[PDB]
């Protein structure tokens, strides 16, 4: 699929994402990763002279997922930053999820535990799709 | 981390310097005191801050009325950028230049050596409303608490300082920033 | 309603009274009155009208040039709140105030004790459309049909007025005023 | 999934509806009931100051699906007015579909039989989809 | 196209003149020279141009300032409809006028039969990288290539002319037009 | 499904898609052809005075697609003009694919060979689908 370049990532490896993972991207309309993957593809595209990022920014970066992050921030709501996703990845077969966002209160990142249901399912619907093909 | 026997829970961090090195960004010292800067590499910056102290008075002054070029000396090096982030900002801040108060600017004779822009967000100045409008847009720029808290005078002040990185760079607050500047020109 | 066997047709019905209570919200008596209210326990309220009549002409009365705030006397206790709902229904129109008609309002030597807003939507005193738009633009907000009716003189007239309960709240009419005037206050 | 409270409705009843019909929200941009939903729970958590419904109503109200409401209004067409809306239950189960909207034309409900193929395919169509599972 | 043995590659192309016969639309001749119409049967035309040459002095012509309508002449026929199409293409350029620089027009007693709108962007002129917001307006507009080129005068100028068929109607110009415009009126 | 007046194309021949193949417009946001689609709606039902597409236009047309192909023109990179679009049809069956655009470079449309990949797996897809019902 989509095999992010070093400088985009501060882990320092070769991460790329299947086909499968991210044609959930156009269903989604609240994933931030698909948004983030939107800004990288196409400052990709432009390092490879004008700067055409105000014209796209409404088309890469959801004007309403970004508000609703931000209202959510300044009520202590947990909210996306926009910074750290998890997804889960069965090890064997390297099938993954779509990232999602890992969630901030308080200026430090959610613990795993606060939010285990959120990534029990996550691993369970995986592991269900993976039996249904 | 291990979720069960076969599944694991990984995660990704992202890097958006490259992404937001040549473009305005802003980022918030505190809930009063934010800062913009028009590139990574500017040797100056420009300071928002709500404070209680009127600094600039009607009857000395002058107000923007579509002349905020002249609040800048025609001397500085960098005059027609930081007339344009003066303009990012006021757009950013979704200013309503028909019904908002009107801004004021230093005296061309001032001895302080910055320019200064103030907004007069007092109770009763303008409409109502307009200050907890401007404290919720800065809330939603520089991510501030402001709003969230607490009659007596205050004002919005925009003068220019020099670049001391006071605060990292924040590529949320450089999102919300060109969405408010969409189709405007950015990078170097 | 039973549609089969073991299949039933069930409806809701929604309460929007605790969402919209505190905001501004408008209403139509007919396709030329509409009534603006800043929030449901207002004992005044702005009337929207298309007249026929000219009230305020140019030689005796003011023209609103960034001065609305001067057409509400300074007495009036809710003097802030009628500006700020002035600039919602400004907001609402979608005027252009460097290209539509200027707006007139009454003199300060009025003898009338209500504060109006007029303009001009007559064809040929502002450019082609202008008319048609105003129009299409109240059919938006109020749910009008006054756009789709058959060159005499015509004005949208803004006044002031006591609030009567002239109509029932919207919560419709609600959503589009504040989405024209999204990111302001609302709500006390 | 989702239970409205006393206060969002007219009818004094509880009324909740489940996770399976409330996951078409995200697929469907036209339905109106997912943004009077979206309202209502941005207004609960509002409940429990400042009020920050002007920031949020563009991302819990969809303007261009209004915008057609409106103008399917001001040219006699039927149109949603975003106050009742109609679903089909399962009475034995007590499943149901997503809400849809009830049309009005000249200020007064559209008829049941004048939108029967709306309600007969949606019947058949829940009928379809628990034999699917 | 025969994709496979039971499979073929088939196309549909649109025809748009229904659609957009009414409504403003925009040409391209070249990357500096475009021309906007009112609608298909109009006998008059509006060139916008990018030109190297100062036509319009300030020492010597009108500024707009919220006075456009007086740069046509009163005796012209088609007068409001070209207002209203300077407008157009006004809100087409994403033009700010409390900051962007502010245009001339031709003075009263021009000699010349043609009604002038010029725009300085040269460098320097409006806040930094104003030319440059301005050109990629005109690439998304019109889609020229104006701005992916290489500190002399500059202009952006809009005429009028008689309609000679210079283009062909673009119904993504049409498109791009009446997106900047949406809520105005257009179709008669 | 929908079938296209004569005065809507250029080729004077009856085209109509069915249901199958346009109800992927609401869950697609990249399609040029259902926003064309709703445009040439609008216009039929406004046909049959005021004209409101100035109001509708938001709604028939996305902006951020139209940016994109703008941006796209202006880099020299294939791009949709709104004027041509491909489909895989079976010829037997009459079942067809939802008619994606064709793309253009350097003021000439893109050649078939250009975008076999794109052809083949949709073509493939098609054929999939079928066997699935
Ligand atoms: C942006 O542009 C605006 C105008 O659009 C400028 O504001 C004007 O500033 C000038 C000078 O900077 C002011 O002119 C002064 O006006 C006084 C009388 O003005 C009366 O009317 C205005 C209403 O327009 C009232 O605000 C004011 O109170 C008065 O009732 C004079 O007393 C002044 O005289 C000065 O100059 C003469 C020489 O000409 C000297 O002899 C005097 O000693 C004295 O120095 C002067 O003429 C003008 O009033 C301002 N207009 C407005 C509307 O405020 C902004 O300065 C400008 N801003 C920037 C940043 O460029
Ligand atoms: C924040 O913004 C403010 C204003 O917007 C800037 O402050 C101005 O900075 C400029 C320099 O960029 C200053 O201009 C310089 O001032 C010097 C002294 O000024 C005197 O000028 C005469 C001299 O008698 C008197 O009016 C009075 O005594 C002043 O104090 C001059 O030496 C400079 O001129 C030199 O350079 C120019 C240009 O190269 C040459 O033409 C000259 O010949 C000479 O060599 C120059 O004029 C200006 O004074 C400052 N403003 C104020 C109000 O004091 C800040 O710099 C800016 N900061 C940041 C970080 O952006
Ligand atoms: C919002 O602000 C605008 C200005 O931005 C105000 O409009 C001005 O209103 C004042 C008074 O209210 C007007 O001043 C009068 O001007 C007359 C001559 O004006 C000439 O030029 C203007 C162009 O600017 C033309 O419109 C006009 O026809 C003339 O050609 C004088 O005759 C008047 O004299 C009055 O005052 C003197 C004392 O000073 C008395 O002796 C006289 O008897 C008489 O009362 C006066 O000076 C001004 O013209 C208006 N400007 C414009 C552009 O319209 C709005 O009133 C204000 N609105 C609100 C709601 O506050
Ligand atoms: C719709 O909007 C209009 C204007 O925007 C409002 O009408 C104004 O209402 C105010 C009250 O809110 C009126 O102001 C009051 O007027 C009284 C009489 O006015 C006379 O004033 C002097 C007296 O000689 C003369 O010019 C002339 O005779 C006037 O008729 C005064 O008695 C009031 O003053 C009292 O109260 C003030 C404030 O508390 C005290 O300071 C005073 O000492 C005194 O006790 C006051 O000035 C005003 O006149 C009205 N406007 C007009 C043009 O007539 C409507 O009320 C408003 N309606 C709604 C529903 O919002
Ligand atoms: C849109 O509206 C604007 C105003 O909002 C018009 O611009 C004005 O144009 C008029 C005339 O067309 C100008 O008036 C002239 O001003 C001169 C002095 O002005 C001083 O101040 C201005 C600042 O406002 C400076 O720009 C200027 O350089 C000066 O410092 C006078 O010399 C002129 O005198 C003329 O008239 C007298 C008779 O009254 C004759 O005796 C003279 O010979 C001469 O012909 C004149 O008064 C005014 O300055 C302009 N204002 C601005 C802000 O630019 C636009 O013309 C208008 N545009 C359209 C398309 O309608
Ligand atoms: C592009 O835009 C420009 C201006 O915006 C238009 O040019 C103007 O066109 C109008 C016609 O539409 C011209 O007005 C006509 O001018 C004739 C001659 O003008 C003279 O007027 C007096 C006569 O001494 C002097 O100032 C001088 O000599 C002028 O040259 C007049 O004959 C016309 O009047 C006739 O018609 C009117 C109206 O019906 C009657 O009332 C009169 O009695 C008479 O019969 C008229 O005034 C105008 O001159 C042009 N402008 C300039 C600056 O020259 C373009 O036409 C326009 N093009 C397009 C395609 O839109
Ligand atoms: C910013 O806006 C505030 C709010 O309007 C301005 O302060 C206000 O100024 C007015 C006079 O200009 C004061 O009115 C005076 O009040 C006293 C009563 O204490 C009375 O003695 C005077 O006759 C007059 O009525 C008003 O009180 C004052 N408000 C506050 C809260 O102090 C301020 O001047 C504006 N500043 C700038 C720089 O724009
Ligand atoms: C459009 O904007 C341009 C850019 O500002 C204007 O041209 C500039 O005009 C100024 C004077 O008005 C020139 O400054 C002069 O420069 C020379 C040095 O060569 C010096 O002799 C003078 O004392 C003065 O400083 C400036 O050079 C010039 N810029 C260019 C690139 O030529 C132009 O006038 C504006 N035109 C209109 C119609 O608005
Ligand atoms: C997202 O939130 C995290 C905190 O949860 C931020 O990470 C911190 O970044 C600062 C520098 O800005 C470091 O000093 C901290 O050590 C980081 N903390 C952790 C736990 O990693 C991150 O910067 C935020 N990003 C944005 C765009 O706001
Ligand atoms: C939606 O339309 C219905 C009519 O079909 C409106 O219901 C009416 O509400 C008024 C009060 O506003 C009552 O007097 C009528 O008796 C109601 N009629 C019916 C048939 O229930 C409803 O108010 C409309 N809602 C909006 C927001 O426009
Ligand atoms: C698009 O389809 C049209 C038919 O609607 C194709 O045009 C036909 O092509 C065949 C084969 O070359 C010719 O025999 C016909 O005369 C053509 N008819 C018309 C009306 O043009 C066309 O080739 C296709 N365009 C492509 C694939 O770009
Ligand atoms: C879309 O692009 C095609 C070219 O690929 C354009 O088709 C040309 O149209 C012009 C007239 O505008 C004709 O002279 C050419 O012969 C056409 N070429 C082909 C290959 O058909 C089409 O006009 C463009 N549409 C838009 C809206 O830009
Ligand atoms: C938020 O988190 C900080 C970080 O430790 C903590 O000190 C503080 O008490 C928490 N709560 C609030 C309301 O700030
Ligand atoms: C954060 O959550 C983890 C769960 O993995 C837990 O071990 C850790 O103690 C938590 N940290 C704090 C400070 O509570
Ligand atoms: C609309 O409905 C009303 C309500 O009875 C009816 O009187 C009227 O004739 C209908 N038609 C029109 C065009 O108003
Ligand atoms: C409304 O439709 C119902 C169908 O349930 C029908 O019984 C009733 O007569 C209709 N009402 C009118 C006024 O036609
Ligand atoms: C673009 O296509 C034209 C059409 O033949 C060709 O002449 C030209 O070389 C191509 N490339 C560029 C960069 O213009
Ligand atoms: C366009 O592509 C077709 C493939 O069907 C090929 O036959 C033709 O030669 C191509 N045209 C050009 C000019 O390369």
């Amino acid at each position: 699929g989509y095999c992010l370049e070093r400088w985009m990532l501060v882990t320092s490896d070769l991460k790329c994402f299947g086909n499968t993972a991210l044609a959930k991207c156009n269903l989604d309309h609240d994933s931030e990763f698909c948004d983030m993957l939107k800004l990288f593809e196409f400052n990709k595209k432009a390092i490879e002279k004008v700067n055409l990022l105000t014209h796209s920014i409404n088309a890469l970066i959801s004007d309403n997922l970004l508000m609703k992050n931000r209202l959510k921030e300044l009520l202590n709501t947990p909210y996306c930053n926009y910074t750290k996703f998890w997804y889960v990845n069965h090890t064997a077969s390297g099938e993954h999820s779509l990232p999602r966002c890992w969630l901030v209160r308080n200026n430090s990142y959610l613990n795993e535990s606060e939010f285990r249901n959120d990534w029990i399912i996550e691993s369970d619907h995986l592991l269900s799709e993976m039996l249904n093909k | 981390f291990r979720i069960g026997r076969s599944t694991e829970l990984q995660n990704i961090t992202f890097d958006m310097l490259k992404v937001f090195e040549d473009h305005p960004t802003s980022c918030m010292v505190n809930h009063s005191t934010y800062y913009v800067h028009e590139n990574k590499n500017a040797t100056w910056c420009l300071e928002v801050s709500v404070t209680d102290v009127t600094l600039l008075m009607a009857e000395h002054d002058r107000q923007v009325l579509n002349n905020l070029s002249n609040c800048v000396h025609p001397a500085v090096e960098h005059r027609s950028r930081m007339v344009g982030l003066l303009e990012w900002i006021f757009r950013a801040l979704k200013y309503d230049f028909n019904h908002d108060p009107t801004p004021l600017c230093q005296k061309q004779t001032s001895t302080v050596n910055e320019t200064r822009v103030q907004i007069n967000i007092t109770e009763g100045f303008g409409s109502h409303g307009f200050e907890d409008t401007i404290l919720q847009r800065l809330g939603v720029l520089f991510g501030s608490r402001i709003a969230f808290s607490n009659g007596k005078k205050r004002f919005l002040l925009i003068r220019n300082s020099t670049w001391k990185n006071q605060c990292e760079m924040n590529h949320v607050n450089s999102m919300h920033l060109m969405l408010a500047n969409a189709g405007r020109s950015s990078g170097s």
